């Protein structure tokens, strides 16, 4: 019974979350993805003289 | 106990009601405008030798530069990615080590695996030698992940379905999380190192407060086990990978599954996932040899990092974006641009 | 005329398709670096001793192509010297090869290192410790034509003993790992057996002593054997390996 | 330049160690040694250690030969994850109570590990550690195996059964059946790349160390004849 | 993964009785399934399982020429059907899922805490 009881409560904690809808992460993500775009050496290659490799 | 099953029943169905609720629209849809990444046609450009056996985690430091491997032959190295130079080679009591980690200031690396005990090494010793510094014990199962906080507190999580927070000047679980059905693989602080998260073998994944030692939230949808988790740059966005041969991508706030990646030609378990600096592409790795590369926003593959010879077990990314290793039980790491 | 003929031409066509598979099957065995390992180390040097033999006999005979359109001059009996010195370095390393076999199966570890630097000594200079001993009397006692002809043939022992003795020590381990593979096969067949020994035959050279109008046939079989062991050897052990044949597949996919 | 120098001699130093390591390495064997609860294990494990935490490592040598044996313990019994480390050891010891309805687990278990992929490169050996209790057993007569196992009753000793001096048809017709169940699940699918060796064992037989040390011998002369290609 | 029995009930002993295992939340046809039970002051016992098309078919001696089982992957379900029952044969049934898709093994599916096993439904004779 004991084991019910503490998933009674866990469920019941995590019920009562506020939620916002997905198109706002999926452009939130893509916000970000766009904004740092420039600066990803593997996104866009990089010439030899910076590259230490 | 009947009664409390069904009203919990309930509760699930409530809750599942809620989520749905909030899925107006697929990520797909949302960005199904933007360009595809193209060919990334990525090529070795170092290749790292010494290890007698398999290799299972790696991490870096924190200058893009240091990195420390962890292997079954009971050795930790000490690279110089620039030149290829071993620095310090570090014997362990266990042999079967199962993780390492890299302190943020550099100081300390620390290690363990299935003799339950979380090593902490000092690189920074008057003497010159690296020496044990502090055992940490307190788990009842073999421990499958560990990372640095700070200099003084470092977070453990174990196969017995327990993640723990230790403060390394005492060696106390100044903390204790429970709540997971099955063991836990794997887990990453996030950017502000306030929250993290952890998937374990139920096919689940759960948030946790750190401060309060409680979980925050819980995430499913898995068919199977749970491999690989790690955070999006933004630390606003999470992407699992599951033994199903699946990889998807869940968002703290939408508390729901946003994207999955998949593929028929794809019938094996995936062992670790990084994201890149620019949170654009998601590499993996797989047990049949290979290593892709996702573009995290369309769902579909834009490279292949083949050459491994045997299983990839180990993956990450520089904190400045300009190389990425791999290991793998062939016992050889490769420096990818 | 019309068998030294047919002989001849055999005699020639074997050894250059020996030395174009086995060229091909070292640069391909050095090429992937995934490959290297004692074993295939020793094959190399395997390789390369078959190559220099083919190398030494094709010009000795070459010459003749010259004199018959040299004979006592200082250069034509250090070639015959070299020819010696290249027969002999391929004997021993076949017997090296073996040796290395059995000691695998002999269930015994050894310095990688030392045992992989003493098998190199031994493979190219013990052959030094006859064959100049041999040019050494040649040129102080029995210097006659070019040191071609040979009169006293206790002087001639000299060569034939060292490659006997590998003969037969490569012999006696095809004897023991035949019945070692018989056992194996007995406690868990005959045309597996079949199968297995015959692909050991080119590898120690066997056919030597399976050898101990008839004669005729016998001469043609001993010589189109003997050109053709090189030829043998690199197939069986580079291109129907499986391994290399593994390596080439996922080259080929990756490509 | 000097640090360039500082650093190249520090990096010949370590190499010079493991080097020095590598040879070490090779000479030790490593067998993890499964187990049923009520086996024995315990009993041949300290068997073991005397005539010479998460995990417990035994370390014996037989003719200057180093075998390191690991025996879990600690650990849950969901062992889907942590037996994948297993993969590369020399053999997987695997003791069962022949005696004891126990065996069908033991039955399960070993067709699990014997079907299992990242296994399927690791010979298993096979101990059955309860032959006097299944005497005792057979032979007192209330035991009824054939209820538990139906497909007993038709069973006849096989046509090349040698048995030990003084040993009852009965006793070595069960015997020999329960060994069968297993064989039928390790023949089949074997395809070559890894065997299965049975024993007959009892808690304080001395030779059980005699038996590993052939069987790796022999597991090893195998592995190397199927590189050269010839099985 | 959810997990849903059904079919259980009281019967006199020699009688018969099915019992039909629903399941969703996963590609039914790649996971081998099982049934295992728990009987009062035992550990849990096998019984059969099948493989992904019903292609292979076990059971436990004791239930040999007794039971049955058969499986619909059209229909997202796992039957057991029973015949003359004995008395010593009540107990509860966990209609079980293998861990991992498109293999072989079925590792600790009888464990004490596996994560994709069914709550059961009782059956008493």
């Amino acid at each position: 019974i004991a084991q019910a009881r503490k998933l009674v409560e866990q469920l019941k904690m995590e019920a009562n979350i506020d939620r916002i809808k997905v198109s706002k992460a999926a452009a939130d993500l893509m916000a970000y993805c766009e904004a740092h775009a420039k600066e990803d050496p593997l996104l866009t290659p990089v010439p030899a003289s910076e590259n230490p490799f | 106990l009947d009664q409390l099953r069904q009203e919990a029943e309930q509760l699930k169905n409530q809750i599942r009601d809620a989520r749905k609720a909030c899925a107006d629209a697929t990520l797909s849809q949302i960005t199904n405008n933007i360009d595809p990444v193209g060919r990334i046609q990525m090529r070795t450009r170092r290749t790292l030798r010494g290890h007698l056996a398999k290799i299972y985690a790696m991490h870096w430091g924190t200058d893009s530069r240091l990195l420390v491997s962890a292997s079954q032959d009971g050795k930790l190295i000490i690279w110089d990615s620039y030149t290829t130079n071993k620095v310090h080679a570090i014997p362990l009591r266990s042999s079967w080590v199962m993780t390492c980690a890299y302190a943020p200031s550099g100081n300390y690396v620390a290690c363990g695996g299935l003799d339950n005990i979380c090593s902490i090494y000092n690189l920074k010793t008057r003497e010159g030698n690296v020496r044990v510094s502090r055992e940490l014990a307190g788990h009842t199962g073999y421990l499958s992940c560990c990372r640095f906080l700070d200099d003084n507190q470092i977070v453990t999580s174990s196969g017995d379905t327990t993640c723990a927070l230790w403060d390394i000047e005492t060696g106390q679980q100044t903390t204790t999380f429970t709540g997971h059905t099955g063991d836990v693989m794997s887990l990453s602080l996030a950017p502000d190192t306030r929250l993290f998260v952890s998937g374990a073998c139920d096919a689940s994944a759960k948030l946790w407060d750190v401060r309060e030692g409680m979980c925050r939230q819980t995430f499913t949808g898995h068919e199977s086990d749970i491999n690989a988790i790690c955070f999006f740059p933004n630390g606003n966005a999470f992407a699992t990978g599951s033994d199903d041969a699946t990889c998807r991508l869940f968002d703290l706030r939408a508390d729901q599954e946003l994207m999955t990646y998949s593929h028929d030609n794809i019938i094996c378990g995936i062992t670790s996932v990084s994201f890149s600096k620019s949170g654009r592409l998601l590499l993996a790795g797989y047990d049949d040899f290979n290593c892709n590369v996702w573009d995290a926003l369309k769902a579909d593959r834009a490279g292949v990092l083949a050459g491994h010879d045997n299983r990839v077990s180990c993956l990450g990314v520089t904190d400045d974006g300009m190389a990425v290793a791999t290991g793998s039980w062939d016992s050889f790491l490769k420096i990818w641009n | 005329e019309e068998q030294l003929l047919f002989l001849y031409i055999i005699y020639t066509v074997g050894y250059a398709l020996s030395f174009s598979a086995l060229v091909i099957a070292s640069a391909i065995l050095l090429g992937f670096r995934h490959l290297h390992c004692t074993r295939n180390y020793i094959h190399l040097n395997l390789f390369a001793s078959f190559i220099l033999r083919a190398l030494s006999v094709f010009i000795k005979d070459a010459a003749l192509k010259w004199m018959y359109s040299y004979q006592d001059s200082l250069s034509c009996r250090l070639v015959f010297l070299l020819m010696q010195y290249c027969v002999a370095a391929n004997y021993y390393w076949l017997l090296v090869e073996g040796v290395y076999l059995y000691t695998l199966l002999a269930f015994s570890v050894f310095s990688e290192q030392w045992i992989f630097r003493l098998y190199v000594s031994i493979g190219w200079g013990v052959p030094l410790l006859f064959v100049v001993p041999w040019g050494i009397v040649k040129y102080l006692y029995e210097d006659e034509g070019c040191w071609t002809r040979n009169s006293n043939m206790n002087y001639w022992l000299i060569i034939r003993l060292p490659i006997l003795f590998a003969i037969g020590v490569n012999f006696l381990i095809f004897v023991r790992v035949i019945c070692i593979v018989v056992s194996k096969l007995k406690a868990n067949i005959k045309c597996r057996l079949a199968k297995s020994t015959l692909t050991l035959i080119p590898l120690l050279g066997t056919h030597e002593v399976i050898f101990a109008t008839l004669r005729f046939i016998k001469l043609f079989t001993e010589l189109s054997f003997t050109s053709f062991q090189g030829l043998m050897v690199a197939i069986l052990y580079c291109f129907v390996n499986n391994e290399v044949q593994l390596e080439f597949r996922k080259s080929w996919e990756r490509w | 330049r000097n640090e360039e120098k500082a650093q190249r001699e520090a990096n010949k130093k370590i190499e010079k160690q493991l080097q020095k390591d590598k040879q070490v390495y090779r000479a030790t064997h490593r067998l993890l040694l499964l187990g049923a609860g009520e086996s024995g294990k315990n009993t041949i494990v300290k068997q073991m250690r005397i005539l010479h935490s998460g995990i417990f490592e035994t370390k014996f040598q037989v003719d200057k030969v180093n075998f390191h044996m690991f025996d879990v313990g600690a650990q849950r019994d969901e062992r889907r994850k942590w037996i994948q480390c297993f993969n590369d050891v020399t053999a997987i010891i695997f003791v069962v109570a022949s005696s004891s309805n126990r065996l069908q687990a033991a039955l399960k278990l070993f067709d699990s590990i014997w079907n299992n992929k990242w296994l399927r490169d690791t010979s298993v050996i096979l101990f059955l550690n309860k032959q006097d209790l299944l005497a005792e057993k057979v032979l007192a007569g209330k035991s009824k195996i054939e209820d538990y196992f139906p497909e007993f009753a038709r069973y006849t000793t096989p046509e090349d059964a040698t048995p030990e001096p003084g040993e009852d048809p009965r006793v070595t017709r069960a015997k020999y059946f329960i060994r069968d169940e297993f064989l039928r699940i390790s023949t089949a699918s074997g395809d070559g790349r890894h065997y299965c060796y049975p024993h007959f064992t009892c808690a304080v037989d001395t030779e059980n160390i005699r038996r590993v040390f052939n069987d790796c011998r022999d597991i090893i002369q195998r592995m190397h004849l199927r590189q050269y290609e010839l099985l | 993964v959810q997990l849903q029995e059904s079919g259980g009930g009281l019967v006199q002993p020699g009688g018969s009785l099915r019992l039909s295992c629903a399941a969703s939340g996963f590609t039914f046809s790649n996971y081998k399934m099982n049934w295992v039970r728990q009987a009062p002051g035992k550990g849990l016992e096998w019984v059969s399982d099948i493989s992904q098309s019903g292609a292979s078919i076990s059971y436990t001696g004791s239930v040999k020429g007794r039971f049955t089982i058969s499986r619909d992957n059209a229909k997202n379900t796992l039957y057991l059907q029973m015949n003359s029952l004995k008395p010593e044969d009540t107990a509860v049934y966990y209609c079980a899922r293998c861990p991992a898709p498109f293999t072989r093994d079925c590792f600790d599916v009888t464990s004490t805490t596996y994560a994709y096993r069914g709550q059961g439904t009782q059956v008493t004779v």
